[PDB]
Formats: structure tokens, C-alpha cells, sequence
């Protein structure tokens, strides 16, 4: 993390093995790329306009478009490792509670976010709007897929 | 015009330049003037043409021809690595009157 | 740890610089390219380059150092050579005119033509530097800018720097082999700036390195190479404590203090002990009172002055490796103990020692066997005396026939001046020879 | 200890062995500018 | 909503006009078409381009410039050029019969019969704004078509926009180099046009440049398009808070109540930190402390002037790029330590700070190297009246015996003129020393 900003606690790979993304409490938006011939990585911030977040949770796509982020304000970042800018901000009204503490991208171009009471929530990417709500016990630690994604086992 | 019999009839080793067997109007940016091309030994690759060689020409090229090849391991155990100004300095998040928050598993 | 910037005038300078920063980015890993194959985070921060190294943010480990010839070969052929990322294009700092062997367009005529760039070039390492210790400056007393353009700079650091250690490393000229004919004369016009605001002189000829090299180290024909590689591990025993850890830390502030007894007297010697070629590495066990002993050894000094006829007034003893402290003051002991090595009646202490933990680093291709029980000595002896005495011999001698003088004056230096450095030697001389007296 | 003192020979060696190898075609050199 | 209208009048202008617009399009993500692609677009919008350009609909985005000249020949470069999809075909305004280096020519001849045509276009562009905070005035200070032909619109701006930022980046004549032999009188001439129908003034000389990409970016031998993208860097840095987010957004009368102490003292100066070359950038760390100590050093000064002969009165330091605060705050105690920028007696404080949070973007096929910090000086010092004084010397030993008037007085005016513009610069050097004394 930089010295403006402040830590980072998330961690993710990609598609190819040279990327390696971190998000932040304070938000430290970094596409890394590694350089084994020379040892060292290099960070790329991604601008994201003047939307400061507190974020704690990352997914990707399975063909390496977009990022997603779930933030403390309630809000899905998706965003692009390839242009490192933002692409789409999260629900407008309604937006979620206690922040989304888990995000698992599907293979589809859905995504099932999660909250800190439980509102697991199966939204599409343009609206991030809710599909279909089942409200559980608890805030949302993980959000697993068993393989294909037809059973995905959620903790609290 | 010495025709240079193949490699081993030099001081340099090397078989010379070719040659050539028009000079087109170029504002470049990094030499004085026009007619000093090698002002500032721009184009000249005496350190690459000095690491074909065995034994390097200029008795300057002696200080690092053999440390790619190291005799000695080196033993960074007895160092001084700085602790009290990273250990003691935190960077910033005023952590002390903040919330334990988010994954604060204690031992 | 500190901060220590190197300035090397001269092609002597650059050129034990070359050896120098060759020892220096290997001890702490810095390889040529001008970064190090391991990380600050890997490694659990080792911030010992610092005192020599100064970090980019991209790994870019940078020489403290700034390389002033004011004749273009010797300070080209580091920006052609294998060292060429590591350097700053703006730390090699050249110029067009020689020195041409002459004091006058040293210090008058051409040295005035870059003394700003340089000047410019030390405040900026200057302002990053936290805990700037010493100015560590390498040149030669019998030459051109080594001789020259250094005595501008020692006037112009005391003036802007003030309290800063103005250590000197130095090389004078030998009694018998000369590479010049004018020398005698450049080796003495500039010690006013060495006993002037300059605090620790450090001394070695080119003549006592080449008989270590073939006595000790076993190469006949030696290059002038293996005599800078020898300066070179003299500096990091002097700089060790400063990057490396150590039983009894010195500081580059306590060398002075420990050595310097009277503000006139402040030219030390130097030499290391265990110097010894690999096939006789073998051979000898080099413990630890072989080597205490073989630095109070004629046939191992490093300066043409035998320190037998002559009085001891203070030695700081540095340690390198795996020294154990009952070993050292059992080498104290049993060499204080010696009708030979004679030290004076005002100081009855005797030495200094200082020991440190890391052992040295060989240089890949260098002469020297690796010894895990170092010593780098640097005493202070009245027997420098006949050091300055066998030049003032031969300076007196063409002086008296105004011989090599219209080279001198018509450019831009006073006649007068001659006269000044020639009484200047004499109060240098006249007062080693009064410290050295025991009063009863 | 014995192990890289071991290594200093054969480097020692490795030095002499091509500075011989570089002194030996100099006078191979010198003598076919006198052949001509 | 905080827009700035940029009229680059003369030949300099448009030259300078074609390396800033090549610039801003970068940074707001504007390709030649005068079209921003979906990759480089912040989700959604981004509203940092309407500043400096105005969308159009259909998704082309048009500079809001006026490009005046008084020849086709440059212009019809711009119109024939990379960008002839980007500037709008009206804002091009031409004519022909260029006004061959006099002031007369601007003021009487070939100015007015254009004049009623650019003032137009002006006041199309400034009916489609909302939040127009300033005009950005880009002229020559030595041509017809530069201080000629920009003493009518000043003279005509003010009277018709009335209350609006009048800010000037024009090109000076240097010390020693000179294109023209007319342009040490035309620079007098147009301070009855730039005192007072104006508010700030950018000095630029083409000496200084020259140096600074001599000594900095080694680019001995330099062109005109090398100079025009430096000072096109220094508008991007100044107009910087009005587009991007940061932590202190000088805005453009956040900076003039900080700058300009008296009504009639607004002569600036400029200096870009980081002129930093490519292979020595990586060379150097690039921190706060030493890119604040390369704005006062007198050898980066965008004007040939030295700072240390007079006194600054006022300055600014606008951060661009990853600053945190705390170190431009130390960064501005040790430039209060330093005897050589003495300050004044009426301002304690001297120092406004702006800090952006976007690094500089780099001209793909430039010289500026990818540097993540920059900082650009403004300053009102004293020492900016000897470059007044240059030119009136030039002026006095050409006027005296009445040479080159007779093309001048020739074109329709008096021959009174020269001398109350000579007195306005006797008149305006007189308050630049009267400010600068210590008052008891
Ligand atoms: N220690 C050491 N001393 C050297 C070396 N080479 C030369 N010297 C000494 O330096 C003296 C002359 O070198 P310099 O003082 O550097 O001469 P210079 O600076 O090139 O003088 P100009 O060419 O006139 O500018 C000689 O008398 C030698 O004693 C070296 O490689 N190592
Ligand atoms: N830095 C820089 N200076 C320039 C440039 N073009 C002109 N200048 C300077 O500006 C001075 C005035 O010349 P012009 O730009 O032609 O001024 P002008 O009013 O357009 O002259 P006319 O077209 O004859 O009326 C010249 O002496 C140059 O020194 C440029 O592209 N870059
Ligand atoms: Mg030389
Ligand atoms: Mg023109």
C-alpha cells in the first residue's frame, strides 16, 4: 500500500500468472504484474474517479474481464485490470448493509453478493439490483461454489 | 586496406567492419553536432565488444570480468538491519482508538 | 547507521574508487546492474548499504560517491565500462583540459572551471543524507587534480560543510620509484590543505604495496589493480562498524578522538594484517596473535617508515570475523610487552580496538585469501617524519636551481606560495619531532 | 574454510591458464607478421 | 463547470498551441477525432474534461481555443495536421498579409479588420460555459501578430468580459539570442496592453529553456516543439485543480489573492521541477525535498533571471502527482532556513500550496520522463525587473538615433507613444524596487 493511503487485506489471481490484485481497507486499488527476471513486481493504482471505499472482498470473472468488489458503503465495484479503470458502481438506491463481506463471481456474467446480516443476493452486473433474496442468519464470511456452481455453500 | 585474416589475426578479436559497400537530413537529440557521431561514445559497444574476449584490451575491464562467477556464498547473518525505526514508527491508521473491526482474530 | 559520501579526484582516486566500489556493491549485494537480487521486505530490512548505497524506490541502489577527473579518459571508461548503471551520468563529473602534472591548473586556472559542479553535486547528496559522518576523499599526492583541484575542495567544504570529518585517503609518492619528474612539488603545495581543515590523513605509497604483493601474496609483476584492492579492504574495516555489526562498535567520529592527539598531528598509516595469497592460506592457522602482530611488523606496513625508529602515540586496532575479546587482549598484552615497538610516555593506554562480526568478502578474481580473523590497523608514529623528510630532501634540491617553476607561475599561481608551503614543512616536522620528545 | 579456498586454485589456475592461452597466440601473432 | 478559454494569438501560440493540445488530450483521454473511446473512461462519466474541451452530442469532444493569426502558413498546418479533426473549422480564424514584426501592424492595419471576427468566436465559446474562470492568453512579446495583435483583444476583453482572470503565458526575448531585430521595441510597447488590461503574466524567455534542456534532459540542439511542450506542462500543472481531485485545489482566484500582493505588481516566474531526462530519471528518487529545492535553484528559472538578486515576495508551489502534505510543510522549513531566498518584510507566511492527486502524463514519443511527482513555482520576486531592464537598454540605443520607425510610425500612429511606453516601463520598474525595501 502507499504511504497516502493506507493497508490493504485482499489478495487475488487471474487468469494468467503475472497479475496479482489487492484491495484495501483504505483503498489501495493495485493491479500488480510480476518480473521474475529481474524479481520484483509493479503496481498499477487504478483510478476509480473520487470514490474513496473501504473494501473488503474480491472476485473475478472466469474469462479475466472484470474485478468485482464488495465495499463497507454497500456498493459492487467492477472494475477493469486491463485499462485499470472503474466500470460500474454498485446498487443506486437500496443499497446493501452492514458492508458485503463476500463476493464469488459466477461463470455467467452474474455474481452472488453477500452483506453483513445475510441478504445473499444473486444480482447481474448493469443494475446490481436483486434477482432472488433469501435473508440468512448472520453476516456472510464466504461464499463457496461446489465446482459447477449449482450448490454453493455460504458461512457466516 | 587490411582484409583481416579470420579472427585469430588481431589485437582485438574481431574480424573488422564490413563497410560501406546519400546522408539523410536527421534532427536527433542526443549528440552536440552532426559531424561528431561518436561524441559521447553513443554507437560504440566497447563493454559488450570487450565481453567476447577472454581477456579484455583496456587494463580497466579487469575491475568485474569474474563476478558471475562467485567463490564465496555470502553470509548475510551478521548484519544491521534497522528495527527500531520500523518497529517502533507505525505509518498510518491511528489503529488505538478504532474499532477492532473486520478479522481482528486475537492469539 | 549513517551516511558517508566518497569524493575521488584524480585518476588515482577513480581508479582506487574503481576497486573500491567493486568491494563495497559485493559486500552488500548491489550487482553492477545497480539493484539488488533481493528485496527490503525479503531479508527483514537490511538497511547496511546506506552508509554507501542510497535506495530509488525501484531497487536502484545509488554510489555515494562523485568521480571528478578533470581529464576525459579515466572517468569515461567508467561510463563505458561494466560499472555503468551503477554510477549517476551527473555524479561523473569531467573536464576537458589535463592538470597536466601542474598545482596551478589544479587549484587557479582549470580546476576553477568545475569546482561549481561539484560543489552543486555534494549538496545534493548531502541534503538526502540524515547522518552524514565523513567526506571520504581518495586521491594522490603526485599528480595532477590529486594534487590540485582537491586542495579547492577542502577549503570549499570547510567553508559550507564546517564540522564534517574531512577524512582524506591518500597516496604519496614513494622514496625511490617515481611516475613523475614534477612531483616533488605537487606533494608538498598541497599538505597546507592537509594540515589544514582536513582531520584524518591517511597515508600509503605505491612502493611498500608492490613488496606485500610479492613477499606476502606471492605474484611477481604486479598491476596497478592489486594495489588498489588492497585500499579498498582498508576502507571496509573503517567503514565496517558503519554497516555492520560488532562487539565494539566504532564510529567514524570515534577514529578521530582515538587518534588524533594534538590538531597538527593527524596523519595516520594503515595496514592489514592476514594478507596472504591462497596456496600459503593453508599453511599458516591465523588465529589471532600471528595477525595482531603482523600489522606492528615491518615487512607488512603499507608506508615506507619503519615504525622502529620511531614512537607509537596512539593505535586503533580494528577486528574483523569470528575475533573472540580474550584473544585480542591477550594480543594486547603479549605486544605491549615488546622492547622494539615503543610507545610514547604520554600515552600510557596504548590502543584502540574495535571489533566487529562480518567477516571479509573476497573479491572474485582478486589476490587476497579469505581470512575469518581480519585486523586493519591504523597507528600514528613519529616515523612518518622521515616520510616527509626524504621529499623535502628532494624538493630543497630542484627548488634551489628554480628548476620546473615557469610551468608553475605562468599559470596563475604566485611565486610567493613556494615559499609559504616550504616553511609550512618545516613547522610539520619540527613539530613531530616535539610531541615525540619524553619530558623528565 | 576448506571448501572455497579449494575454489580460489582453481580460479587462480583459471586466470594463468588463459593469460598463458593469450600469451601463446601473441606470439603466434608476432611471428606471422614476421613470416610476411 | 469550471471552464478556461485558451486564445493562442501569433505564431509562438499556435506552436505552443500544438504541443499543449497534444497534451491536454492525453490527459482527459481525447483522441485526434476529438473522440474518448469506452476503455479509457472512468465508469460512467468523469467530468474532468469539460475544462478544456465541450462534447458535442454525438461524443467528439472540441478544444475550447481560438487559433488567430494573421497568415495562413501555421495554421494551415494545424488544419492539414494530426488535428484537423479535433479544432473546430470556425475557431481557426486566418487572413492573410501577415504583420511582418511591427506593432503598428497589429494596432492599426491588418489588426481591425479581423478583430470584430475573433471576438466573436470568443463570445460563441464563452456563452457555452457555465463556470468560465479565466482567459488563457498564448502570444509572442516580439511579433506583429503576437504583442500587436493581442493589445486588441486585451483591450477589447476587458471592456466587454469586464471582471475575469486575464492570465498570460507569452514567450520573452532572451538575453543574447534574438530572432528578430525589432523585438527588443516591440516588448515595451505592449506594456500598456499587459499592465493594466490584464491580470497575470507568465514570462517565458527562449534562453533559459535552451539551458534547461542542456543541463537537465541533455538535449543540446534543441527545437521550437521540445521548448512549446514544457511550457505547455507548466499550463497542465497551473490549471490542474480546476479538472482533477486533490487535497488543495488552487483554483484560479485561490491562486491571483495569494500571488499578486499590489495591483500593478503581477509578473510572476515559473519553474517545472521534475525536467528530469529518461535514463537519469530512474537514476534519482524523485521525493518532495529535493523537487522544492530544484524550483529555487537559479539555474531552473524559466526566465534568465537570478532569483538571488532580488527578493521573493510571493510564491506558490502547486504539488501534481502522488504528494502527501507533510512533507511539503518541511519541504517549506528549510527553504525559511536559507539565507538566499530572502524573502520580504510584509509577508511572513510567503508560501501557498496545492497538492493534486494525478501524476503527470507523458507525450508518447517525448522527453519527460514517467516521473509520479511534480511541482510547479510560481513566484513574484523582485529580481524579474532586470529582464525588464535588459530590454529597455536594448530599446534606448536603438531609439536614439530614430531607426526602424519609419516602417512603424509609417503604418498609422504617433511618434509620442514611444516615450509614455517607455515611461509606463520606467513607471513599472519603479514600483518593483519600491516594494522591495524593508519598511521601518
Ligand atoms: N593508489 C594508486 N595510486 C595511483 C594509481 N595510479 C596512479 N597513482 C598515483 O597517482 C599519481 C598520478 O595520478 P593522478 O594524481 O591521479 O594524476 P591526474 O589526476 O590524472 O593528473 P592530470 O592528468 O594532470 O589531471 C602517480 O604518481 C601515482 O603515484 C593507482 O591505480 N592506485
Ligand atoms: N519557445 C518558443 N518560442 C517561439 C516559438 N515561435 C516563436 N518563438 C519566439 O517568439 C518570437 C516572436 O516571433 P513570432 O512567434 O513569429 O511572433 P509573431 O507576432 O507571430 O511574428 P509575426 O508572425 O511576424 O507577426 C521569436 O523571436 C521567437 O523567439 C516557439 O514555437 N516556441
Ligand atoms: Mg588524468
Ligand atoms: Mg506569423
Amino acid at each position: 500500500a502507499g504511504l497516502n493511503v493506507g493497508n490493504a487485506t485482499t489478495v487475488i489471481f487471474s487468469k494468467c500468472r503475472d497479475e496479482m490484485f489487492v484491495t484495501a481497507g483504505n483503498g489501495t486499488i493495485r493491479v500488480w504484474e510480476l518480473d521474475l527476471p529481474n524479481r520484483k513486481i509493479w503496481p498499477t493504482e487504478c483510478q476509480t474517479g473520487q470514490m474513496k471505499r473501504i473494501v473488503m472482498s474480491i472476485s473475478m470473472a472466469n474469462d479475466d474481464s472484470f474485478f468485482y468488489l464488495g465495499t463497507t458503503t454497500g456498493d459492487i465495484l467492477k472494475m477493469n485490470p486491463r485499462t485499470k479503470l472503474l466500470a460500474d458502481t454498485g446498487p443506486a438506491k437500496d443499497k446493501f448493509s452492514l458492508g458485503v463481506s463476500a463476493i464469488c463471481c459466477l461463470k455467467m456474467g452474474g455474481l452472488l453478493v453477500g452483506s453483513g446480516d445475510g441478504l445473499l443476493v444473486f444480482c447481474k452486473s448493469p443494475s446490481y439490483k436483486p434477482i432472488k433474496k433469501i435473508q440468512l442468519q448472520g453476516g456472510i464470511t464466504s461464499i463457496t461454489l461446489r465446482g459447477e456452481g449449482h450448490q454453493f455453500f455460504v458461512g457466516t | 586496406p587490411r582484409r583481416q585474416d579470420p579472427k585469430e589475426h588481431s589485437y582485438y578479436y574481431r574480424q573488422g567492419w564490413t563497410g560501406i559497400i546519400k546522408r539523410d537530413p536527421g534532427y536527433n537529440q542526443k549528440l552536440h553536432r552532426d559531424d561528431r557521431e561518436h561524441a559521447k561514445s553513443l554507437g560504440l559497444r566497447i563493454n559488450e565488444e570487450e565481453c567476447e574476449r577472454p581477456v579484455g584490451v583496456l587494463s580497466s575491464s579487469v575491475y568485474g570480468r569474474r563476478i558471475d562467477q562467485p567463490v564465496e556464498p555470502l553470509n548475510r547473518d551478521h548484519g544491521r538491519a534497522g528495527h527500531v525505526k520500523a518497529d517502533f514508527y507505525r505509518k498510518n491508521d491511528i489503529t488505538s482508538i478504532k474499532a477492532p473491526g473486520f478479522g481482528h482474530i486475537s492469539p | 547507521m549513517r551516511e558517508c559520501i566518497s569524493v575521488h579526484v584524480g585518476q588515482a582516486g577513480v581508479q582506487i574508487g574503481n576497486a573500491c566500489w567493486e568491494l563495497y556493491c559485493l559486500e552488500h549485494g548491489i550487482q553492477p546492474d545497480g539493484q539488488m537480487p533481493s528485496d527490503k521486505t525479503i531479508g527483514g530490512g537490511d538497511d547496511s548499504f546506506n552508509t554507501f548505497f542510497s535506495e530509488t524506490g525501484a531497487g536502484k541502489h545509488v554510489p555515494r560517491a562523485v568521480f571528478v577527473d578533470l581529464e576525459p579518459t579515466v572517468i569515461d571508461e567508467v561510463r563505458t565500462g561494466t560499472y555503468r548503471q551503477l554510477f549517476h551520468p551527473e555524479q561523473l563529473i569531467t573536464g576537458k583540459e589535463d592538470a597536466a602534472n601542474n598545482y596551478a591548473r589544479g587549484h587557479y586556472t582549470i580546476g576553477k572551471e568545475l569546482i561549481d559542479l561539484v560543489l552543486d553535486r555534494i549538496r545534493k547528496l548531502a541534503d538526502q543524507c540524515t547522518g552524514l559522518q565523513g567526506f571520504l576523499i581518495f586521491h594522490s599526492f603526485g599528480g595532477g587534480t590529486g594534487s590540485g583541484f582537491t586542495s579547492l575542495l577542502m577549503e570549499r567544504l570547510s567553508v559550507d560543510y564546517g564540522k564534517k570529518s574531512k577524512l582524506e585517503f591518500s597516496i604519496y609518492p614513494a622514496p625511490q620509484v617515481s611516475t613523475a619528474v614534477v612531483e616533488p612539488y605537487n606533494s608538498i603545495l598541497t599538505t597546507h590543505t592537509t594540515l589544514e581543515h582536513s582531520d584524518c590523513a591517511f597515508m600509503v605509497d605505491n612502493e611498500a604495496i608492490y613488496d606485500i604483493c610479492r613477499r606476502n601474496l606471492d605474484i611477481e609483476r604486479p598491476t596497478y589493480t592489486n594495489l588498489n584492492r588492497l585500499i579498498g579492504q582498508i576502507v571496509s574495516s573503517i567503514t565496517a562498524s558503519l554497516r555492520f555489526d560488532g562487539a565494539l562498535n566504532v564510529d567514524l567520529t570515534e577514529f578521530q578522538t582515538n587518534l588524533v592527539p594534538y590538531p597538527r598531528i593527524h596523519f595516520p598509516l594503515a595496514t592489514y594484517a592476514p594478507v596472504i595469497s591462497a596456496e600459503k592460506a593453508y599453511h599458516e592457522q591465523l588465529s589471532v596473535a600471528e595477525i595482531t602482530n603482523a600489522c606492528f611488523e615491518p615487512a607488512n606496513q603499507m608506508v615506507k617508515c619503519d615504525p622502529r625508529h620511531g614512537k607509537y602515540m596512539a593505535c586503533c586496532l580494528l577486528y574483523r570475523g569470528d575475533v573472540v575479546p580474550k584473544d585480542v587482549n591477550a594480543a594486547i598484552a603479549t605486544i605491549k610487552t615488546k622492547r622494539t615497538i615503543q610507545f610514547v610516555d604520554w600515552c600510557p593506554t596504548g590502543f584502540k580496538v574495535g571489533i566487529n562480526y562480518q567477516p571479509p568478502t573476497v573479491v572474485p578474481g582478486g589476490d587476497l585469501a579469505k581470512v575469518q580473523r581480519a585486523v586493519c590497523m591504523l597507528s600514528n608514529t613519529t616515523a612518518i617524519a622521515e616520510a616527509w623528510a626524504r621529499l623535502d630532501h628532494k624538493f630543497d634540491l630542484m627548488y634551489a636551481k628554480r628548476a620546473f617553476v615557469h610551468w608553475y607561475v605562468g599559470e596563475g599561481m604566485e611565486e610567493g606560495e613556494f615559499s609559504e608551503a616550504r616553511e609550512d614543512m618545516a613547522a610539520l616536522e619540527k613539530d613531530y619531532e616535539e610531541v615525540g620528545m619524553d619530558s623528565v | 574454510c576448506h571448501a572455497i579456498r579449494d575454489a580460489q586454485i582453481l580460479e587462480k589456475q583459471l586466470i594463468q591458464k588463459e593469460l598463458d592461452a593469450e600469451e601463446k597466440r601473441l606470439d603466434q601473432m608476432m611471428e606471422v607478421e614476421r613470416q610476411k
